[PDB]
C-alpha cells in the first residue's frame, strides 16, 4: 500500500522563496502513468490546485493564476519530489497536501486523485 | 571441510539494469540511438526452468522512459504556438459528413487556413482552438519523420536476456525451453488503440494472457496467428501553406472535392479470426458476446493509429457487434496523455495509403461475458512482443565445498 | 475560466436517511467529474470517480449519476462514519477546480 | 563474458568446460567504446573482488578458512552429483554475506 | 578514484570504507571517457607495481620483510586512533625509496627459496 | 610489527602538471579549446590542515604559457607590416589636445591615413613609425575577437585541485576549511594596469596579501569587496579606409568634431573604498599616504584597460592624490613586455561603451608610508583570483606496521 | 608494450632490465581512445592467460612441474650463457601447445 509523507518548516515568514518536499514510500516516481500533484486546502472554502509534474517526461502544468511563482522540481534518487513557491505573502497559507493521481480507463487524459498525504500547516506571520 | 570459491559459475539472479539502443543498417527519428547490428549469438539452454512475469517487468518501464525522453528531446528544438490565441473567424466548409471541417482566418499581425470542426472548441461565429492558454501547443519539425523503424535491445556486460522459444506460453508461469541471447530481434513497435498493427506473430493455435483474469479492471490481450490485411485509403488531396508569425506549416485549401477518409477490411479473414478467438474465450464456461466500448471521450472508444506521420481515427464499433469503416481525421492530439502540452501534427500533401497487418487484439472484461475492447494503454501493446524477453544479472562468484588437503 | 459552484451550502437529516448533493458546472463536461469525502481532520479520500464508477473499498450505499452539466449524487444509507464534507472536483484539463463544499447536520 | 552455456548441467562437466575455456560512424564507435570500457571496468572490478579475498585471480581458489557444519552440512556427493547451481545459490542465499565476511577476515590474518 | 573524502581523518574509518566498497555532449563524453580510461591504466600500472613485489591483487596485503624500529617510533595504540596520513606522509618522505627497494629484494629472496 | 601496504589511501603530494582547456557552452579568441560544462562536483575535506603558497605556484606559470601559446598560434595567420617604413608626411589637423592627431601619408607603391602623435617617433615635417626595423609589427586578424570569455580549468586523472572556502585567508599561512574540486569556476581573464577590472569578488571585510610585506620591490595586492561601477565613454565616430600594399585594415579619415574621452567615476564610491582600504592599511603602524606612480614610460604610470577590443590609457594620477579622468588612445603596443614584435591593433567604427567593475587594486611600497600604485607585474593580476586553487598529485601507497605472517 | 630492446643478447641482462623497468580533433581523440582500449584489452587478455596458469601475473613465476629430458635436454650453461631467445623458441617451436596444456594440468593438481 502506497503511503505519502511530507516535511517542511512550520512557521514561514512572507516575501521569500517557500520550499516544501514530499516523500513517496512503496511506489516509485517513474511508475506507469501518474501525476505528483501539489494542492492546498485553505480553511473557509474548498481546496485549490497549484500545479503538477509528470512522472517520466518531467513535464509540468500550473494554475492560470500562479504563473512565474511556482517551479516544481523532482529527482530520481531518495524517492521524493519537491515544490518551490515564490511570493508567499498573506494568501498562500493554511495546510498543504501532496497527493497522487491515477489515470482513468474510461477516457483519455482524465486524472483523478486517489491517495493523499497527511497535511502540513504552513503558518504565515511576522 | 574447506571453503573454496569458483570463478565463472553459470548462475544468475534478478536485478535492475540499464540497457541501450541497437538498430540495423540505415542510410522514432533515431539520430540518438546506436545503429549496431553485430552477429546474432543464439545459445540454447537445457534443463533450465526459470519463471517469467512480464507484468512486473522493468525493461518495459525503462524503454517507456527512454522513448518519452527521446520524444521530448526531439520535440524541444521545434517552434511553439503559444501566441496564437487570437480570435478566429470560422464560417463553414470551403455527400455526407461535410460539416467536419471549416476553414478559419487569423490575424497574426491576414491569412486563412483549413481547420477541422472537432479541432476547435464550440465557443458559442467566433471560435477558438481546443487549448490555447494553460496548455501550450508544440508542432513537430518536418525535417524528420517519426515512422516506425525496427530496432533491437541489448544489455551491457554482466547482464543477459533470457528468450523463451515455447509458443504455447502465456505471460506468467514457468518456462521450460529458455535460451540466452545478447540482443533482441527486429522489433517494430507502433502506437495504436484497440489493435496492434505491425508486430511479431505467434505460431500454433490462438493464445491469451492476462494478469489475474478475474478483475474486470485488468486488461486482456490476445495474440493473433494469421495476419489480417489492413491498409485503408485516405481519399483527399489537400494543399500546403506557410504563414510567417515561425513557418507555420499547415494545409491551405482543397483542390477538387471534399470526401471523408473511409475504407473496407476483409470479411472472411475477420470472421475466421473472430471464430478462432471465440473458440478459446469460452474457456478459463459462461457464454461470450462482443460489444463495443463503454464510451468516454475520443481516441478510446474508436480505433486510433498512425499512417506515415498522419493520425487516423476510425470507428470500429460495428466490428465488435452483431466491412466499411468510417474514419475521422484530426491534427491536434494529446500524446502520452499529457496535460498542458499538445502536438499540432500538420498533414501531408496528396493522398496517403500505408500497408499494415494485424498481430494482436485488446479486450476488456465487463463487470456485472460481454468482452468489449478499449483500455487505451500502450504498455500492453509494447508488452505484447516483450513477453519473451527478461533481463537478469549474473554473479559468477559461486562457493562450493570440497576437501582441500 | 471553468468555474465550479455547489448548492445548497448545508442540510440537516438523521441517521439512515437519504442525502442528496447536487453540483452544477459552468458548461457541459460530459462525465468528467469525481467526488471526494473529507472527514473532520487529516486528509480526505476519494469517493466516486467518473460520476458512475465506484471505488475499490467503498460501501455500496453510495451511488452517483449525471451527465453534461447537471450532476446529483445520492446516498442510500447514512452511517456514523459517513458524517463528513462532500466535495465535487472536475478534471477537464487544467485547472483542477474544486467545489464549494457541503456539510451534514444531525438534529 | 557470456559463459552461461554450462548452466543447468553437471558441476563436473561445467568445471571441465570452464577450465578448458559521417555522424553515424562517430556515434556507433562512441557507443561501442563506452560499452567496451564498461566491460573492462566490470572485469577489473570482479578481478579486484576475487584478488582481495586472497586468490589473486585463477579459476579454482583454495582458501584457508574451513567449512563449518552450520552452513547446511551434507556429504560431498550430495551436491556435486544431483542438482544444478540454482538450488545451491538459493541455499547459500541466506548467509552469503556471512561467508564473505569470515573469508575476508581470515585472509587479513595471513 | 575519488576516495579523497576520508582524508584528514582516522585511517580506521577509511579502512572500513574501502573494505565495504550536439557536439558539446559528444566532446564532454569523450573527455570523461578518456579520463576514466587514463585512470584505468593508472590503476593497472599500480597493480603491476604491486604484483612485481609479490602482491598480485590483494588490496590489503602485508609484507615479505619484518619492520625495523630504526625507521620510526610509536605503536598501533597511539597511531590508529588520533592522527591522519599527513604525519605518515611527512615521515616516509625521508626514506620513501628505501622502503620500496627493501621490500623488492626481500620478496625476490622468498621467490628463490 | 611488520610492514603493510594499502591501496586507496587518501593522501596527496605536490607535483608539477598541466591543465587542459575547459569552457562553458559557446556558439580570448578560443577556437582551440574544448567546451565542458559539467555539474559542480565538490567533496568537503573536514579536519584537513594544508598550507597554501600562491606566490610559488606553477599553475599560474603554465596558464600564462598556455595563453601566450594560444596568442602566438592565433597571431601567425595574420599579415605582417614590415615594409611600411616609408617616410611619412604628417600634418596637423584642426576643444583641446588638437596636436595629438596628425594626417600622415605613405607611398606604398600616394594614400593617407590619420595617425596618433604618440604612436610615431618625433623624427626632427617628415616622420616614420615608432618601430619599423629591428622590431616587427603584426596586426591582429579581424575575423576573431580577443574579448574576455569566462573559462574553466580541470585536472586529468590522478590530479585534483584544493579549494579554500575561508574568506579571511591571505596568500600564505595554513588553510583550515579546504575542500577538493575537479574544475574551477567561470573565471574571466582580463588585462589591466593598476586595477583588476572584471574578476571574482570577496566577502567579509577588506583583505590584503603580499609575499614579505617588508621589501619595497615586492608588490601588494588588495581584493575589494564592493564593486565600483566603471564603464567609460568613447565619443568618436571614425572611418575605415583600406589601402592595398596587404589589405592594411585601419582607419582612413575622421567624421565629426573631436571631443574628450573620459571614464565616469563616482566620487562617493571611490572615497568609501579608499576609507575601507585605509582602515586596514594603517595596520601591520605609521601613517599612510597616497601618491601617484614614480614615473617611467607610458602604460606603467597610468591605468590601462580594454573595452571590447579597444585599449584605453587613462590618467589616474589624480585619484591617488586627494571624478573625470583624461584618456589617450594608443594602438601600437608591446604586449607581454616583449621586444622585437608588436601589434598594430586597429580600432573599431563608431562609439564604444562597455560595462565593467572594480574588484581589486595594486599597491607598491615606497622605500626610504606612501603606498603608490604600479608594479607592472601582470602575474599578480591573474593571481588575484587563482589564490584558492592548487594542483596536486595523489599516491595511495601508505605504509603502517602491524601483524603479518 | 615495446620491450624488444633487450633481444639479441643473453637473457640475464634482459631479465635484469625487465625487472628494474573541429570534428577532426574529435575523431582523432576517439580513434586514439579506441586504440588504447584495444591495447589494454589485449593486455588484460595476456594477464588472464598468465593468471590462469597459477602464476597470477607477476614477472618471475615458479611453476611446480619438473623439466623433462625429452624437451631438448642440455646443460644450464648452454642456454643461459651463450645464446638468445631466437633459436630457443625456434627449437621449442614444436609441441608448443602441449607444453602449455601440460603446465595448466600440473598446476591444477597442486591446487586440488
Ligand atoms: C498462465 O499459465 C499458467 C501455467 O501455464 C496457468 O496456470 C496457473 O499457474 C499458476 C502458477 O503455476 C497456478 O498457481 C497460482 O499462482 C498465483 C501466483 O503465484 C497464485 O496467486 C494463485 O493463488 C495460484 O496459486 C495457477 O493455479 C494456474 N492456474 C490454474 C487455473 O490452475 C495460468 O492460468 C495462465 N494464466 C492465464 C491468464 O492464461
Ligand atoms: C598571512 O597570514 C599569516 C597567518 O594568518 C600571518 O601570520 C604569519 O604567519 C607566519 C607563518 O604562519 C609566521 O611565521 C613567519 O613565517 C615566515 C615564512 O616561513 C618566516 O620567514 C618568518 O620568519 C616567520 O617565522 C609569521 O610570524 C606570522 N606573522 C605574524 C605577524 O605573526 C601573516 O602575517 C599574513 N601575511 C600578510 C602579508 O598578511
Ligand atoms: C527450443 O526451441 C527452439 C526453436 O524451436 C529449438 O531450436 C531448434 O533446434 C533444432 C535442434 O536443436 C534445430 O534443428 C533448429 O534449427 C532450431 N530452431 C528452430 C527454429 O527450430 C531448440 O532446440 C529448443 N530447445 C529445447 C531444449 O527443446
Ligand atoms: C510450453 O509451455 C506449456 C505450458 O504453458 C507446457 O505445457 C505442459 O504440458 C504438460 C503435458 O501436457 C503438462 O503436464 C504441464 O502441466 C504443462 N505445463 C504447465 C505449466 O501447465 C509445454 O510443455 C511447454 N513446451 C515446451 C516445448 O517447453
Ligand atoms: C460511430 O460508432 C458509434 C458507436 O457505436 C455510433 O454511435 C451509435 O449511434 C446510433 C445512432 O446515431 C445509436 O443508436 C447507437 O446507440 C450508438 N452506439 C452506441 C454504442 O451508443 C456512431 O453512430 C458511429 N458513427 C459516427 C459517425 O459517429
Ligand atoms: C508497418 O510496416 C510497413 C513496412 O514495414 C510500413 O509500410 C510503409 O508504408 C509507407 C506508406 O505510408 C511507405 O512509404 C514505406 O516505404 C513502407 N515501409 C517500408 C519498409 O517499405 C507501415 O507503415 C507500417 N505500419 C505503420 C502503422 O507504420
Ligand atoms: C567551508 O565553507 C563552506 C562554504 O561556506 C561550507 O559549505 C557550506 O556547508 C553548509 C553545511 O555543511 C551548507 O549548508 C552550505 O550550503 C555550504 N555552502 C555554503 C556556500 O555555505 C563548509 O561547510 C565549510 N566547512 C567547514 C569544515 O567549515
Ligand atoms: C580562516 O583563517 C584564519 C587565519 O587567516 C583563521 O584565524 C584563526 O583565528 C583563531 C581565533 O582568533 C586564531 O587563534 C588563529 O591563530 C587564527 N589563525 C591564524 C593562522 O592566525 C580562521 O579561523 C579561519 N577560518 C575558517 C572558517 O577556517
Ligand atoms: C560623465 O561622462 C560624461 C561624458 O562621458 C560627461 O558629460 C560631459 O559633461 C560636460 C559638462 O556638462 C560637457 O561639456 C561634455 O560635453 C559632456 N560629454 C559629452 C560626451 O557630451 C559627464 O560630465 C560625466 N559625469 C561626471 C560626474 O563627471
Ligand atoms: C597626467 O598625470 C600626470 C602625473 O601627475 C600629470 O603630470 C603633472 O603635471 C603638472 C603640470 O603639468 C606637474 O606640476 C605635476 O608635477 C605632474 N605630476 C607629477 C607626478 O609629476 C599630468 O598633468 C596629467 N595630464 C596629462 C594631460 O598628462
Ligand atoms: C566585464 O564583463 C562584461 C560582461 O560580462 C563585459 O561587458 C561586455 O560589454 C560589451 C560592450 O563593449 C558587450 O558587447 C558584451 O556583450 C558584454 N559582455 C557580455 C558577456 O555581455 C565587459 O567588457 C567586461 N570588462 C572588460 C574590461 O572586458
Ligand atoms: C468572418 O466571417 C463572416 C461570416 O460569414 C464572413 O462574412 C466574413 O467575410 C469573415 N471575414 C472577415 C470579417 O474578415
Ligand atoms: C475559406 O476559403 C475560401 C476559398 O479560398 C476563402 O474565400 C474564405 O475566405 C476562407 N474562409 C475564411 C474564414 O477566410
Ligand atoms: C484582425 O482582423 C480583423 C478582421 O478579421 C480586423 O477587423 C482587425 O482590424 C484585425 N486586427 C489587427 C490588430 O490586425
Ligand atoms: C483561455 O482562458 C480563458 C480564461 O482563463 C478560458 O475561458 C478559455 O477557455 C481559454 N482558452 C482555451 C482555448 O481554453
Ligand atoms: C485476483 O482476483 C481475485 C478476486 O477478484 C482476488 O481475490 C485475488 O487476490 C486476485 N489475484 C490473484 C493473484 O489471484
Ligand atoms: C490534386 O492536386 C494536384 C495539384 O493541383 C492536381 O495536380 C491533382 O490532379 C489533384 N488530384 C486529385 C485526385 O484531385
Ligand atoms: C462475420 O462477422 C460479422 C461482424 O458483425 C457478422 O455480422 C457476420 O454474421 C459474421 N459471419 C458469420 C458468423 O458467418
Ligand atoms: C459450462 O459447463 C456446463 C457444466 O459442465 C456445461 O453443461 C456447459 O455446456 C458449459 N458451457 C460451455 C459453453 O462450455
Ligand atoms: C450494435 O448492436 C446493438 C444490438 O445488440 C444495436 O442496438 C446497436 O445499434 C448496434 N450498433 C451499431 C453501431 O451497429
Ligand atoms: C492518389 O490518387 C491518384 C489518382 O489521382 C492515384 O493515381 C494514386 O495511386 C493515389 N495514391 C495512392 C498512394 O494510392
Ligand atoms: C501481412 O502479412 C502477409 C502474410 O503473408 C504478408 O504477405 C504481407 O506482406 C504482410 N504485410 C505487411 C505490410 O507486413
Ligand atoms: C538434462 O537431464 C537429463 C536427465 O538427467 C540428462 O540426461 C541430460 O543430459 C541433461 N541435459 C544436459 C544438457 O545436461
Ligand atoms: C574531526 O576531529 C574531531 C575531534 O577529533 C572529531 O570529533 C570529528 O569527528 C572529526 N571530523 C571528521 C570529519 O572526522
Ligand atoms: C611618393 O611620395 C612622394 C611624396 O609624398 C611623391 O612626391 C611621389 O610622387 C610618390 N611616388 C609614388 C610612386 O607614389
Ligand atoms: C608634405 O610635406 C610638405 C613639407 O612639410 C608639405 O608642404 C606638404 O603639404 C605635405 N603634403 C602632404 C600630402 O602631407
Ligand atoms: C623579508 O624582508 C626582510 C628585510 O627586508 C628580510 O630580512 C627577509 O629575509 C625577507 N623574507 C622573509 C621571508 O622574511
Ligand atoms: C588627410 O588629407 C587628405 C588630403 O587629400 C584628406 O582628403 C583627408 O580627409 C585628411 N584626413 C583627415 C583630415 O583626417
Ligand atoms: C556609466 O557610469 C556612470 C557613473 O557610474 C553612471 O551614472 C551611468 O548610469 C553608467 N551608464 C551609462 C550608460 O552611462
Ligand atoms: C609602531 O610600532 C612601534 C612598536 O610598537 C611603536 O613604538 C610606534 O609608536 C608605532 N607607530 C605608530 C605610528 O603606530
Ligand atoms: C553612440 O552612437 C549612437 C549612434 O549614433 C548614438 O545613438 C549614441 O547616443 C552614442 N552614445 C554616446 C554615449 O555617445
Ligand atoms: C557591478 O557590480 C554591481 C554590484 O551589484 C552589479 O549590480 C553590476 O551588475 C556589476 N556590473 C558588471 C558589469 O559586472
Ligand atoms: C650478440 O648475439 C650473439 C648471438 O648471436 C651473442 O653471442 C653475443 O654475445 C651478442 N653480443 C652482444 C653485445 O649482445
Amino acid at each position: 500500500q502506497v503511503q505519502l509523507q511530507e516535511s517542511g518548516p512550520g512557521v514561514v515568514k512572507p516575501s521569500e522563496t517557500l520550499s516544501l518536499t514530499c516523500a513517496v514510500s512503496g511506489d516509485s516516481i517513474k511508475s506507469a502513468y501518474q501525476y505528483w500533484n501539489w494542492i492546498r486546502q485553505p480553511r473557509g472554502k474548498g481546496p485549490e490546485w497549484i500545479g503538477g509534474v509528470y512522472s517520466s517526461s518531467d513535464s509540468t502544468a500550473y494554475n492560470p493564476s500562479l504563473e512565474s511563482r511556482v517551479s516544481i522540481s523532482r529527482d530520481t534518487s531518495n524517492n521524493r519530489f519537491s515544490l518551490n513557491l515564490r511570493s508567499v505573502t498573506a494568501t498562500d497559507t493554511a495546510t498543504y497536501f501532496c497527493a497522487r493521481s491515477v489515470r482513468d480507463s474510461r477516457g483519455w487524459g482524465r486524472y483523478f486523485l486517489d491517495t493523499w498525504g497527511q497535511g502540513l500547516l504552513v503558518t504565515v506571520s511576522s | 571441510l574447506w571453503v573454496t570459491v569458483y570463478y565463472g559459475v553459470p548462475v544468475w539472479k534478478e536485478a535492475k539494469t540499464t540497457l541501450f539502443c541497437a538498430s540495423d543498417a540505415k542510410a522514432w527519428a533515431t539520430h540518438a540511438c546506436v545503429p549496431t547490428d553485430p552477429n546474432p549469438q543464439e545459445m540454447v539452454l537445457e534443463n533450465v526452468t526459470e519463471n517469467f512475469n512480464m507484468w512486473k517487468n522493468d525493461m518495459v518501464d525503462q524503454m517507456h522512459e527512454d522513448i518519452i525522453s527521446l520524444w521530448d528531446q526531439s520535440l524541444k528544438p521545434c517552434v511553439k504556438l503559444t501566441p496564437l490565441c487570437v480570435t478566429l473567424n470560422c464560417t463553414n466548409v470551403n455527400n455526407n459528413m461535410k460539416e467536419e471541417m471549416k476553414n478559419c482566418s487569423f490575424n497574426t499581425t491576414k491569412e486563412y487556413a483549413l481547420f477541422y470542426r472537432l479541432d476547435i472548441v464550440p465557443l458559442n461565429s467566433e471560435y477558438r482552438l481546443i487549448n490555447c492558454n494553460t496548455s501550450t501547443i508544440t508542432q513537430i519539425c518536418p525535417k524528420v519523420s517519426f515512422d516506425p523503424i525496427p530496432i533491437h535491445y541489448c544489455a551491457p556486460a554482466g547482464y543477459a536476456i533470457l528468450k523463451c522459444n515455447n509458443k504455447t506460453f502465456n505471460g506468467t508461469g514457468p518456462c521450460n525451453n529458455v535460451s540466452t541471447v545478447q540482443c533482441t530481434h527486429g522489433i517494430k513497435p507502433v502506437v495504436s488503440t484497440q489493435l496492434l498493427l505491425n508486430g511479431s506473430l505467434a505460431e500454433e493455435e490462438i493464445i491469451i494472457r492476462s494478469e489475474n483474469l478475474t478483475d474486470n479492471a485488468k486488461t486482456i490481450i490476445v495474440h493473433l496467428n494469421e495476419s489480417v490485411e489492413i491498409n485503408c485509403t485516405r481519399p483527399n488531396n489537400m494543399t500546403r501553406k506557410s504563414i510567417r508569425i515561425q513557418t507555420f506549416y499547415a494545409l491551405g485549401d482543397i483542390i477538387g472535392d471534399i470526401r471523408q477518409p473511409h475504407c473496407n477490411i476483409s470479411e472472411a479473414k475477420w470472421n475466421k479470426t473472430l471464430q478462432r478467438v471465440k473458440k478459446k474465450l469460452k474457456e478459463h464456461n459462461k457464454t461470450i458476446k462482443f460489444a463495443p466500448s463503454s464510451g468516454g471521450d475520443l481516441e478510446i472508444t474508436t480505433h486510433s493509429f498512425n499512417c506515415r506521420g498522419e493520425f487516423f481515427y476510425c470507428n470500429t464499433s460495428k466490428l465488435f457487434n452483431s466491412i466499411t469503416l468510417p474514419c475521422r481525421i484530426k491534427q491536434i492530439i494529446n500524446m502520452w496523455q499529457e496535460v498542458g502540452r499538445a502536438m499540432y501534427a500538420p498533414p501531408i500533401a496528396g493522398n496517403i495509403t500505408c500497408k499494415s497487418n494485424i498481430t494482436g487484439l485488446l479486450l476488456t472484461r465487463d463487470g456485472g461475458e460481454t468482452f468489449r475492447p478499449g483500455g487505451g494503454d500502450m504498455r500492453d501493446n509494447w508488452r505484447s512482443e516483450l513477453y519473451k524477453y527478461k533481463v537478469v544479472e549474473i554473479k559468477p562468484l559461486g562457493i562450493a565445498p570440497t576437501k582441500c588437503k | 475560466d471553468i468555474q465550479m459552484t455547489q448548492s445548497p451550502s448545508s442540510l440537516s437529516a438523521s441517521v439512515g436517511d437519504t442525502v442528496t448533493i447536487t453540483c452544477r458546472a459552468s458548461q457541459s463536461i460530459s462525465t468528467w467529474l469525481a467526488w471526494y469525502q473529507q472527514k473532520p481532520g487529516k486528509a480526505p479520500k476519494v469517493l466516486i470517480y467518473s460520476a458512475s464508477i465506484l471505488q475499490s473499498g467503498v460501501p455500496s450505499r453510495f451511488r452517483g449519476s449525471g451527465s453534461g452539466s447537471d450532476f446529483t449524487l445520492t446516498i442510500g444509507s447514512l452511517q456514523i462514519e459517513d458524517f463528513a464534507t462532500y466535495f465535487c472536483q472536475q478534471y477537464t484539463g487544467s485547472p483542477f477546480t474544486f467545489g464549494g463544499g457541503t456539510k451534514v447536520e444531525i438534529k | 563474458l557470456g559463459f552461461l552455456g554450462a548452466a543447468g548441467s553437471t558441476m563436473g562437466a561445467a568445471s571441465n568446460t570452464l577450465t578448458v575455456q559521417m555522424l553515424q560512424l562517430g556515434v556507433w564507435g562512441f557507443k561501442q567504446l563506452q560499452a567496451r570500457v564498461l566491460a573492462i571496468e566490470r572485469y577489473l572490478e570482479v578481478q579486484q573482488l576475487l584478488g582481495i579475498w586472497g586468490c589473486s585471480g585463477k579459476l579454482i581458489c583454495c582458501t584457508a578458512v574451513p567449512w563449518n557444519s552450520s552452513w547446511s552440512n551434507k556429504s560431498q556427493e550430495d551436491i556435486w552429483d544431483n542438482m544444478t547451481w540454482m538450488q545451491w545459490d538459493r541455499e547459500i542465499g541466506n548467509y552469503t554475506d556471512t561467508i564473505y565476511r569470515l573469508l575476508e577476515e581470515s585472509q587479513f590474518q595471513q
